[PDB]
């Protein structure tokens, strides 16, 4: 039985189907502590995300340049980017 | 193996012994520690390195036994 | 009991959709579905 | 025809029996419920209780409400026991009356 | 005999049967048999669940208790044995460790005696009081209080006494006749078979004083309905129901 | 098994002193140990249940001598399992009718059993030879018509 | 009219009697069966023990 | 089990009457394999703060034109953008 | 004492191995139910790419996003970068 | 209480099962505030003789 | 606790939500005696007048 | 809770709405919704 506390630490075939049964409790405890320490912040509702459910499992890449530019609407609140109308009015007024 | 702790039992020669008590001893307890009564409950810390689990009967003859753990 | 695809295109799937649409399906019944279909097609082509 | 469902409390939980062969006024499982012959409502919950602030750190194993005692006045008290000692409380103070 | 036998034997034969106890709840004509919950240590003796039986109408019901090592009847403290205005000379409105106080609490005895419990949580506990349940957690080793959760459950409603079982039946409404104030949480479902505990289909809250029914849409032939009351400020009741339903077909 | 069904708080089991050189439990999971004298060996096989009722004349509904076309049995079972229904009949009332068909009513998939008979005196049998079945039968509902006589 | 067949376990085997004069919830022969007042199911089998 | 229905959508419920406890190792190894398949490359998921999960669950539908919240600020320079980076050109050069 | 009731958060030391055998398939069913509820949509969540969370640990601080100096020359429509048509149109109108 | 329904038309009836007696001061202060609002300027109403009240109740409709 | 017997005599906030509870009886008694002495003649039916119910709360003026 | 959209404009939403107005959610019935829609469209266009 492994002495690790994280994922990808023990071969699922390590029981061999021949090991003694008294190790089952230690395996269940190991699995539970791993699941707990790998996601210690999961306390709110299940909050299913599934990585966008469609394609983001492969397209979500960030190595040397970002992609998937946001398609937000106008930001009349919290003035950020230079909305076209505002800058045009400012320029024509001076 | 790593973490697994197997329980050992020590059946005294006579069926009963009054005022009996066991104080398990093992050289260099930093590898493992056991005490209490006939029930040992040996704990394992490392994945290798043999050990010599020997009994120490409080009462009765000091004569005890010896066991050789094998983590590998 | 039996399954079937959306389009009933062939005899093989029609003889199963028949037993499906009628829960009265069993050995002594499915074996004569061909005879029922024969009678139906005869009654159809007799005047169609 | 008529299909009334009355006397929901006439009979309570009936398990170990074919649920498709019971009466409409029965249940296959219930918890924290109370029935009186015509009705069903939530059972009274639980809550702590402390005669004095010293009992809130005690694990009692048994007790009896002694109503009288020569030394005590016309007021009841308790004779509670623990793993090692026997205590008495009368809403004013705690005392260990364990046999010495 | 053939109502809860296989349930009690199963629930008590798992952890610790010798811890089973009983108590005569004469205050309300009930005799429950305390026993240890299903999931607990084999070395524990704190009874968790209880199967209460009414000897006046021969009905069985269950409930939960706050880890009772013992049980008994006794008069309450002076603050609950009937207090007096000129007694709170040291108490103030700042609830100095006392909040669960009420003007006139419902009584079950002329002498106003209360059933107390010797809990495993290092203290006493009342067994039959306002909606509140103290569930213990071994993770953080702390006591937790939450509303008392009631659950009613009946499966396999085939309407055999009205129409045929196998016939599909469109369920539309339940028209209950409740009493008091509260806020229930109705649940309903069904299954195309008779052996399976049907899957839920919807859920609605029947607040009393506003709503006169609950609207659910099902057409499974075998209906099942559940009733839940998790509110803290609810003392409602359910005398009976009246389901509105139609009949479809079969096969 | 993890948690076997119990019939007692202390979890006591009924044991048997068998002639097969050993002890045996009497009420346990589906398994029957039948002895054979030919090879002098113990043999284990599934437990075979059999229900049997003959002479169903429907006298409480229609006339006995009248022929009755049997089409379906609509049971209301509980649990999981796989039964093996058998049915038959006879033109008389004294004879144990001969079988006519047999169907398996697996629970969770099928809602009935389809059989075709028209003998006036029906008889149905129920068999459960499966090892992984713990089903039950609360009641039936036979669909039938009425033909004639003579 | 109505023709229900309920309480299959209310009464079990009734032999030595005219099978054409019994109730629908009866049987002329049974084996390895168990009834409790509304139901029928296979009786628990056997198994060794040591 | 019954057949190769193996998929990362398991079936907890068992017949519960006979389970052959010696098969527990099979279930444990199956759970381990499924957990390793769902998350092949993972060591210790942290830093999520359990806050972006909610915004992702509410701001779903990352397909071309999505609604997202993020570094919404004054957004003056943002290298590679406008906001008084091309107007000054016309102002000076003219 | 029955400790086989847990949802969304488990406890490794509650099993207390020196306990009856009912603890077992029950805990397995609990683990399966928790895993299904937490994420009841799982095909291949490989959105890590060899522990990218370490270098991509910017999810909690959406104020100072990396914003690579790259111009990000992928834009369809935004209230930011404007075209010079206003310059030509304005010059023509006045 | 439940919400800012506060108005000089009170709700005596209570659930009566749980009242949290420590909230009694809230009800007392509310009653005091309502009584001070309904009659802001008042010291000691007397001399009415409880006779003009009846004539005013019967001779109502002081509109033109 | 005030020692007055009339209206507009004690701040509704005087309990402070911190005073001892044994004063509640003295507050209820004070309120009741005030209500009794401010309208000692109210013994006939309620005799609702409400000041004409419409406008007389402001138009009923007599100065010169 | 099969949920359909307000502007019913496709085949999938139509199938889900058919399965909704017939609340029964069972494979024996859902798998034949295509056959029912086929019969319907063949009944309409045959004389429309």
């Amino acid at each position: 039985e492994t002495n690790a506390v994280v994922i990808t630490d023990l071969n699922p075939l390590y029981p061999r189907d021949r090991d003694y049964i008294y190790e089952g409790a230690a395996q269940i405890r190991l699995i539970k502590q791993t699941l707990q320490n790998t996601f210690p912040n999961v306390t709110e509702p299940v909050d299913i995300d599934s990585d966008t459910f469609k394609i983001m499992s492969e397209k979500l890449k960030f190595t040397g340049d970002a992609m998937d530019v946001g398609g937000l609407m106008i930001k009349n609140v919290t003035p950020g980017t230079g909305d076209k109308d505002v800058v045009t009015k400012g320029q024509m007024e001076a | 193996s790593r973490g697994s702790q197997y329980i050992l039992t020590a059946t005294l020669s006579p069926a009963n012994a009054p005022n009996q008590n066991i104080t398990w001893t093992s050289s260099n307890p930093n590898i493992a520690t056991v005490s209490g009564t006939s029930t040992q409950g040996t704990i394992n810390a490392l994945l290798a390195g043999f050990t010599e689990i020997t009994a120490t009967t409080e009462e009765g003859n000091r004569v005890a036994v010896c066991t050789v753990r094998v983590d590998l | 009991m039996p399954d079937v695809q959306y389009p009933i295109n062939t005899y093989g799937w029609l003889k199963k959709a028949v037993a499906l649409w009628a829960d009265r399906d069993d050995d002594e019944f499915v074996n004569q579905i061909p005879n029922f279909i024969n009678f139906a097609e005869k009654e159809i082509y007799r005047n169609l | 025809a008529l299909y009334p469902i009355k006397s929901l409390g006439a009979v309570g939980v009936i398990a170990d029996q074919a649920p498709t062969d019971l009466a409409p006024n029965a249940f296959t499982n219930a918890i924290n419920a109370r029935f009186v012959e015509q009705r069903v409502f939530k059972t009274g919950g639980n809550a702590p209780l402390s005669y004095v602030d010293e009992d809130k750190d005690l694990t009692p194993l048994s007790f009896v409400s002694m109503p009288f005692d020569y030394y005590s006045a016309g007021n009841s008290f308790l004779v509670v026991g623990t793993n090692k000692k026997l205590y008495k409380l009368t809403d004013e103070s705690l005392t260990d009356i364990s046999r010495k | 005999s053939n109502r809860v036998k296989n349930m009690l034997i199963n629930e008590v034969c798992l952890v610790n049967p010798l811890a089973t106890r009983v108590h005569l709840h004469q205050d309300k004509k009930e005799v429950w048999v305390l026993y240890v919950g299903p999931g607990e240590p084999k070395e524990s003796f704190a009874c968790t669940k209880a199967a209460v039986w009414n000897y006046e109408f021969d009905t069985w019901s269950f409930r939960t208790i706050p880890y009772a090592q013992c049980i008994g009847l006794v008069d309450p403290p002076v603050l609950e044995r009937g207090p007096i205005w000129s007694d709170f000379q040291e108490i103030t409105w700042d609830d100095p460790s006392i909040k669960e106080l009420v003007w006139r609490k419902d009584a079950t005895n002329f002498r106003q005696r209360v059933t107390i419990v010797g809990s495993f949580l290092k203290g006493f506990y009342q067994v039959d009081v306002g909606a509140l349940d103290y569930f213990y957690d071994r993770l953080n080793d702390v006591v937790i209080e939450k509303p008392l959760e009631m659950r009613l459950e009946r499966t396999g409603i085939d309407f055999d006494n009205v129409t045929n079982e196998w016939n599909q039946k469109h369920i539309n409404r339940f028209r209950p006749q409740t009493t008091g104030s509260g806020t229930y949480i109705f649940e309903a479902g069904g299954s195309q078979f008779s052996n399976e505990y049907g899957h839920p289909h919807t859920s609605k809250t029947y607040t009393i004083g506003v709503d006169r029914h609950v609207s659910v849409r099902l057409n499974h032939p075998y209906l099942f309905y559940n009733v839940i009351d998790n509110d803290v400020n609810s003392n409602a009741a359910i005398n009976g129901l009246t389901i509105e339903f139609a009949v479809g077909g079969r096969r």
